[PDB]
């Protein structure tokens, strides 16, 4: 055989606030961000680069709660982020950034809830 | 073989390998990141 | 009046100064720049006697150069950079096919080897980017990817494809529904009727596609500048004072392409 | 994603409510229209009540599908939804 | 065609010239 | 902070200038009648050496360039401040020569942010490969975050100097210890930017479009004033002790 | 079966502009970089975007009629390269074509709707299909065929007409692939210089016209 | 050398300087021509001193682009679409040869692969359709098959003949009278003496045509065309 790119395809189930439920396409060893970006859930200008210093949770996302175990555990630098940004100052405890999950091939089918928009511009 | 072991057991292992750094500006004075977080109060 | 005829002068004056200097700068280099000259590149060009019978509804791109006996059938287009020379043989072009970017379709020298045909190109096929055609006989609903090359003597009957970066050996025929690639181009695979869908739908987009450039290419100098200062104007806009205003501007038709080669046919 | 538990108990508990569905043939996997002998109106019936203990919708294409507890106990599960 | 016709254009004309020439005075004479 | 943040880019660019100053002048001209025992010289001192450590502590928990240019702007009014709590002809010297140099490195500072802000820019890891897509850009952007720290070569040494003369003149061995450890941590949340932009390699860069003429010229005249200040500062020192004796005579 | 055609007695058989340079499609219009050298013969159609330090050579077509095409800094296409874009791809990915920084595309490279990462070699005759991924910091080798959906490891030297893996690519030249594109940028800004703003064709234009009157 | 530039460069400024006062006349004036988006494209560019010699009985066509240091023997002709470009080297191309169309004659853009070789073109060479020929050198009275890819260092011998498509390996050479063609080029068989005579009548042929085509090309610009193009409505 060859190399293909159906090889390193990662299929997950994104839900917009709506409840409406669609089926995204990512890459494996690319940023959940990233994933949701190319389908336009998450707008692109908002969260150009994925780093986490560059960040204020604009790419918040809800992982299903039996799909969290199969995750690297949040860091400092993710939960202070998460914090801040929450406008209550409180942890929902299932809640993750878009650009600290990175896609694996044993991620297929996890169903991720996008939470709704936040301004961004200034 | 006294001096081998003055060179490095002590000279080098302990006198400027991190009693210095320590006290210095990265041992322990990173303690602004400690610190400089805590101003949103 | 005598404010215009003076400011007139003037700009002569002027316009004459800036001439001078930029002789003077040209001398200055040594007469070693060549002076950029008038386009002397022809789009459609005749051999020997030959002329091209470009239908009406054809779309030949200016830097296409369509060159001696070319017949082009209705709703076929030429595209940037295409040659077809049919100087020394014929070239016949079918009805709704498509050539595409920086290809090539030439004719044998009708003793190329003895038996020499003309290059018959059938109804609705496309032919891909930078291919070369010499002599072939594709016939219609045929699809050819692009870098192909087709050497002369062969054969593309209907329905069948030939693969990107492929070589048909001279006097070879690809049966229908194959689809016949590779350097030696050998038997790859059978169509599926995916595939056959796929090829009529790219065949009718390009036909619909070659309109939008067909329409850009012959503005005259008048409609480019409207154009572009109408794209400079709508390029950004603000919603909070044009409701502040109590307007809402729209955007000219003249920057509105048709809803049908949208990806999906967006109306809004 | 739901675990099966509460789901199995979600969809266990609202079909004996039909004044004829035996308690004792319910379970994970019994069809609607066709294990328990049910008509059309209640093969309908039973997806609005399943609309009518939360409030989700299910679009006309999705009701005609598939008359199975199974799947139906299965997309409540994948339902992100509910809780 | 030897006359120059926007007449908003060519008032803009005399107005450089006018303050090019003033300005170069201002700059001679004081 | 919110203020500054919240606000247009060219508003937050005029209310960080424009209101200092006259808000100072009026300072001045309370302060030549308002010398109550010297009550205002207590209260700016206790709100100097404040606004100099809670800048400098918290100007290096930013991530945003908005809110960074916000603590600067509070720990230079800090520093600024410094010259108010000695009241004398020299401290008001160094008052006025640190605002013009703060407000020509305001300047400076917001120019380059609105020419990368027709990109949106937002966080300090945006501008992390402008050293290689637009390598004079980052060269200014350097040389006017160095003036903010302080470096002896640019112009920004200058006002720092003088107002720590000033300081120690009066006889205020605290301010000058202040002074002293908040420009330590100024430079070194500085040249944390500095860093970005030409030591680290991002795996994504952002590119931003060209600038436009006026805001070119700007920066080039800033640029050029901040650099080689220090070669002809008479003017700037001749003006201001003028202005400062004339408060009163 | 008609056999007849109609030729158009309106039909234009020299344009004394050529061809233009930049062909805006509806409110598609191509925007190129102060920057960036793109050739007086090279066509851009529709969206295109090129960056700073981009260069397009001699004969290139960029058509962006489709979906958009985008070429990255310091990363050219080189002479007579069709770059063209699709509604979609086959792995169900965006289809934009889109060519990272420091990427060099040789002659005669056809590329639609493939994604080249940054720090890529595409050798000539180079034919990149729909929905096809160049992982970073990798060579493709000349004349070489990769089908839709096909991918490139990253840091892997592949060729054949049914792309296939040669070889790994060393560190000595994984880091001499950007030093490349920086060359070529430097010959593309030495081609740069040798055109003004503005042309000076328009007083041959203005010769021609009062040699005929008006 | 470093003298000559700097006349250039300023040269340049001075141009630039004139072209902006005839543009200020013509703003004056109120016409706007200038803004006219005409096609830049010369057939002949140079590059500094480097300039293309073109031999008078030489067909260029209009199309073709020719950059850099690139002479052209008498009798030779470059068909439409071809590009040209030699700037860090030399492109020789010799007399009676024939760049046919949509091919590609370049040479190396940097360094960092070595050195740069100059491409040599024999005479009565026959270069095929869309052929790269890139910093290679190949003998007179040789074929070169449509689609070819020489690459750099490769010597194509006399009498040599490449066939379509194939692509020929660095520093590889093909022996006189052998057939090269695949991927990669491997032999394949010999030439026979009436495949010889052809692709020497081959030669003449394209030289007689691109008298003709050169003659059909060097017609006056027709008046009628570019009146209809001035009006339109
Ligand atoms: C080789 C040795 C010499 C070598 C040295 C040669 C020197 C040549 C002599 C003088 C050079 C003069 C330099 C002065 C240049 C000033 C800047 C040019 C200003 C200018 O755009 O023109 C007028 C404007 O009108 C004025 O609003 C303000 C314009 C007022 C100034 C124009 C008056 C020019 C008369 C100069 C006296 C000529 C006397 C004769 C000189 C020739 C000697 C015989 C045309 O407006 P416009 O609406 O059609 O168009 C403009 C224009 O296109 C652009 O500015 C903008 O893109 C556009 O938005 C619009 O503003
Ligand atoms: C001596 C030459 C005067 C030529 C005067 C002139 O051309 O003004 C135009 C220029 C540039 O302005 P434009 O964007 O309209 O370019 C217009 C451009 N001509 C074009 O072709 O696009 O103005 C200046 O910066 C110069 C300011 C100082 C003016 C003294
Ligand atoms: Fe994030
Ligand atoms: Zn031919």
């Amino acid at each position: 055989g060859s190399k293909k790119v159906s090889d390193r395809i990662v299929k997950l189930s994104a839900i917009d606030p709506d409840g409406y439920k669609q089926d995204i396409i990512g890459l494996s060893g690319q940023t959940l961000l990233r994933a949701l970006t190319h389908t336009g859930l998450i707008d692109p200008a908002s969260h150009r680069l994925d780093d986490i210093e560059a960040c204020s949770a604009e790419c918040e996302v809800q992982i299903a709660e039996e799909w969290l175990e199969k995750l690297p555990p949040r860091t400092y630098d993710e939960e202070y982020v998460l914090k801040r940004s929450s406008r209550s100052r409180i942890l929902n405890k299932h809640s993750r950034l878009g650009c600290q999950v990175v896609l694996t091939q044993e991620l297929q089918g996890m169903v991720v809830a996008v939470p709704e928009a936040k301004p961004w511009d200034i | 073989r006294s001096f081998l072991r003055f060179g490095y057991e002590v000279s080098f292992e302990a006198l400027d390998k991190g009693a210095i750094e320590i006290l210095g500006p990265y041992g322990i004075s990173y303690t602004f990141r400690r610190l400089a977080e805590r101003i949103s109060q | 009046g005598t404010l215009g005829r003076a400011i007139y002068t003037v700009g002569n004056w002027i316009r004459g100064t800036g001439q001078a200097l930029d002789r003077v700068g040209s001398l200055l280099q040594g007469s070693h720049r060549i002076e950029e000259h008038l386009s002397r590149h022809r789009t459609l060009m005749n051999v020997f006697d030959k002329s091209p019978l470009v239908d009406k509804d054809v779309f030949v791109a200016p830097s296409a150069s369509v060159i001696g006996d070319v017949q082009i059938g209705k709703g076929s287009s030429i595209w940037y950079g295409c040659v077809l020379r049919g100087d020394v043989n014929n070239i016949s072009v079918g009805s709704g096919t498509n050539i595409q970017d920086n290809t090539l379709v030439h004719v044998a020298k009708t003793n190329i080897s003895g038996k020499v045909l003309p290059t018959l190109i059938g109804d609705n096929v496309t032919v891909g980017h930078s291919a070369v055609i010499h002599g072939c006989t594709v016939e219609d609903d045929a699809f050819v990817g692009m870098g192909a090359t087709l050497l002369d003597g062969v054969v593309v009957e209907k329905h069948a494809m030939v693969a990107a970066g492929s070589l048909v050996k001279q006097n070879t025929r690809i049966p229908s529904g194959e689809v016949w690639g590779g350097n030696p181009a050998k038997f790859m695979r059978k169509l599926t009727d995916e595939e056959i869908v796929y090829i009529s739908q790219s065949a009718k987009n390009y036909i619909n596609l070659a309109q939008i450039h067909a329409s850009e290419n012959s503005k005259s100098f008048e409609q480019i500048e409207v154009e572009r200062a109408l794209r400079k104007k709508y390029a950004r806009k603000d919603e909070d004072y044009d409701s502040m205003l109590g307007i809402t501007r729209e955007t000219p038709p003249e920057l509105i392409l048709p809803d049908n080669v949208l990806p999906g046919g967006k109306p809004v | 994603f739901l675990d099966k538990s509460e789901v199995t108990d979600r969809v266990l508990s609202v079909v004996k409510n039909f004044q004829k569905v035996d308690p004792s043939k319910v379970t994970p996997k019994a069809n609607f229209q066709n294990d328990l002998g049910l008509d059309s109106l209640d093969s309908v019936e039973v997806v609005m009540a399943l609309e009518e203990e939360f409030g989700f919708e299910i679009p006309d294409n999705e009701a005609d599908k598939i008359q199975s507890i199974d799947l139906a106990v299965d997309f409540i599960a994948s339902h992100p939804q509910a809780k | 065609p030897k006359v120059s016709e926007d007449k908003n254009r060519n008032y803009a004309v005399v107005a450089g010239v006018v303050a090019i020439v003033g300005s170069i005075g201002w700059y001679l004479k004081a | 902070p919110d203020i500054y943040e919240g606000s247009p880019t060219p508003v937050t660019a005029f209310l960080s200038i424009a209101p200092k100053i006259s808000i100072f002048a009026n300072i001045l001209r309370v302060f030549i009648y308002g010398s109550y025992g010297a009550t205002l010289q207590q209260i700016f001192f206790f709100c100097s050496i404040a606004s100099m450590i809670l800048g400098a502590l918290a100007a290096m928990a930013q991530t945003k360039v908005k809110r960074l240019l916000a603590y600067s702007s509070i720990g230079h009014v800090g520093y600024i401040c410094i010259g108010f709590s000695c009241g004398t002809i020299e401290g008001i010297q160094s008052l006025l020569i640190g605002i013009f140099i703060y407000a020509l490195m305001t300047m400076d500072a917001f120019a380059i942010v609105l020419a990368l802000r027709q990109t949106r820019v937002k966080y300090i890891a945006d501008l992390g490969a402008l050293a290689k897509t637009n390598p004079i850009l980052a060269i200014t952007f350097s040389i006017t975050m160095f003036s903010y720290a302080g470096i002896p070569p640019l112009a920004g040494f200058c006002s720092k100097f003088y107002l720590f003369f000033a300081a120690l003149g009066c006889g205020a061995y605290f301010l000058a210890l202040v002074g002293v450890v908040t420009s330590v941590i100024g430079c070194f949340y500085y040249i944390r930017l500095v860093k970005r932009m030409f030591f680290d390699t991002p795996r994504t860069w952002i590119l931003y479009e060209p600038m436009d003429r006026n805001k070119s010229l700007l920066l080039a005249m800033t640029s050029f004033f901040i650099t080689l200040f220090l070669l002809y500062p008479s003017p700037l020192f001749s003006v201001t002790h003028q202005m400062a004796l004339s408060l009163y005579l | 079966p008609k056999s007849q055609v109609t030729p158009s007695p309106d039909r234009v058989k020299w344009d004394y502009r050529g061809q233009r340079q930049i062909i805006p499609l509806g409110q598609w219009l191509p925007k190129v970089a102060v920057d960036a050298y793109v050739a007086p013969n090279v066509v851009l159609a529709g969206q295109v975007t090129v960056w700073d330090g981009s260069s397009v050579w001699n004969g290139a077509v960029l058509r962006g009629d489709l979906n958009k095409i985008t070429v990255g800094f310091c990363s050219n296409v080189q002479e007579r390269c069709v770059v063209h874009a699709a509604w979609s791809s086959p792995t169900g990915l965006p289809a934009q074509t889109l060519i990272d920084r420091y990427v060099t595309v040789g002659a005669y490279s056809l590329l639609r709707s493939c994604t080249i990462e940054p720090e890529c070699i595409i050798g000539q005759h180079s034919i990149l299909m729909e929905g096809s991924l160049v992982e970073t910091r990798s060579i493709l080798e000349a004349g070489s065929v990769l089908p839709p959906g096909r991918r490139i490891p990253s840091g892997e030297l592949w060729g054949g007409n049914p792309a296939r893996f040669i070889r790994t690519l060393t560190n000595e030249e994984t880091l001499e692939i950007p030093k490349l594109a920086v060359a070529i940028n430097h010959l593309s800004g030495d081609y740069f210089s040798e055109f003004l703003p503005y042309s000076t064709i328009y007083l041959e234009v203005e010769k021609f016209k009062k040699s005929l009157g008006i | 050398g470093t003298l000559g530039r700097a006349f250039y460069s300023v040269g340049f400024w001075i141009r630039e300087t004139g072209q902006a006062l005839d543009r200020l006349g013509c703003r004056l004036q109120g016409k706007n021509y200038f803004r006219e988006q005409l096609s830049r494209h010369r057939t002949l560019m140079n590059v500094f001193d480097k300039a293309p010699i073109v031999d008078k009985e030489a067909f260029v066509a209009p199309s073709a682009s020719v950059i850099g240091d690139v002479h052209i023997g008498r009798g030779s002709s470059i068909w439409y679409g071809c590009v040209l470009r030699g700037d860090v080297n030399t492109v020789s191309v010799g007399s009676g040869t024939n760049i046919q169309d949509n091919s590609l004659v370049h040479v190396a853009k940097s360094n960092l692969s070595g050195k740069v070789h100059p491409t040599i073109i024999g005479d009565n060479v026959t270069i095929g359709h869309s052929a790269v020929l890139h910093g290679c050198t190949v003998e007179d009275e040789t074929f070169i098959g449509m689609g070819a890819t020489l690459l750099d260092g490769v010597v194509v011998e006399k009498h040599g003949m490449v066939a379509a498509g194939a692509l020929v390996r660095q520093n590889t050479r093909i022996p006189s009278g052998e057939v090269w063609g695949g991927n990669p080029a491997r032999f394949l068989r010999k030439l026979t003496d009436e495949e010889i005579a052809f692709i020497s009548q081959s030669a003449t042929n394209y030289s007689n045509l691109a008298q003709a085509h050169a003659a059909e090309n060097a017609k006056p610009l027709n008046v009628i065309e570019f009146e209809k193009v001035l009006r339109k409505k």
